[PDB]
């Protein structure tokens, strides 16, 4: 039986005061460190209400193109923490680190403060229990068939969780282990757009579900463009 | 996995 790797993020909440340091903890339950390149891959992200998870950082330290020096990615192995050397207004939001090391890439709860490249994702369903449903992604910047895309999910708590990707090229598709039934990933380089149907949907289904694109040209890149996000209400009844 | 699963990828 092999496990998953959990992400632990504390504290989760915290209020927080303009000027003031804030220290975010991130914990595995097992290591994320490639021996063999020598890089943490753990990642980082902001998620301001209503939109999709930023990238802050990868690789543990390593800054996204745009993001203020006030933030510092720090820790190695199971152990990372996030910092921000001054807290600003446009600071708060919740902060996501990610397992990036091995499949299923897991989130953590994340941490509340308290005080052209692009997805598109088709619109918002209702949907009865026990029904299915397809929601769709098109590149709009860049061809599908040079990423990886992936399927993230969020229910109204507020926790990202993988459900898998797929390789455009070569139809290659891996999934988390909880979602290997309930999700199905497809992909059409044709009309550069990618699938995900749902089955069997229940109230534990209602949340939003985001697309993402991990380039496979590079040696490496995290998941940094992420759709809007699609809503998928199943109210429960009868 | 997927540090190897990427290099696998593109080579």
């Amino acid at each position: 039986f092999v496990r998953d790797i959990v992400m632990t993020q504390s504290p989760s909440s915290l209020t927080v005061t303009a000027g003031e340091k804030v220290t975010m903890s991130c914990k595995s339950s097992q290591s994320l460190l490639n021996s063999g390149n020598q890089k943490n891959y753990l990642t980082w992200y902001q998620q301001k209400p209503g939109q999709p998870p930023k990238l802050l950082i990868y690789w543990a330290s390593t800054r996204e193109s745009g993001v203020p020096d006030r933030f510092t990615g720090s820790g190695s192995g199971t152990d990372f923490t996030l910092t921000i050397s001054s807290v600003q207004a446009e600071d708060l939001a919740v902060y996501y680190c990610q397992n990036d090391y091995s499949y299923p890439l897991t989130f953590g709860a994340g941490t509340k403060l308290e005080p052209e490249v692009q997805l598109q994702q088709s619109g918002a369903e209702l949907v009865r229990p026990g029904a299915s449903v397809k929601l769709s992604c098109t590149a709009s910047g860049f061809n599908i068939k040079d990423d990886f895309m992936h399927w993230v999910k969020q229910r109204p708590e507020q926790g990202l969780e993988w459900i898998g990707r797929i390789d455009p090229a070569n139809d290659n598709t891996k999934y988390a282990p909880k979602f290997q039934d309930k999700a199905t990933i497809i992909a059409d380089t044709s009309s550069n757009t990618a699938y995900l149907q749902l089955s069997s949907l229940t109230s534990e289904d209602t949340a939003v579900y985001y697309c993402a694109r991990r380039e496979v040209y590079s040696y490496y890149s995290p998941l940094d463009v992420w759709g809007a996000g699609t809503t998928v209400t199943v109210p429960s009844g009868s | 996995v997927v540090q190897e699963a990427l290099d696998k990828a593109r080579e």
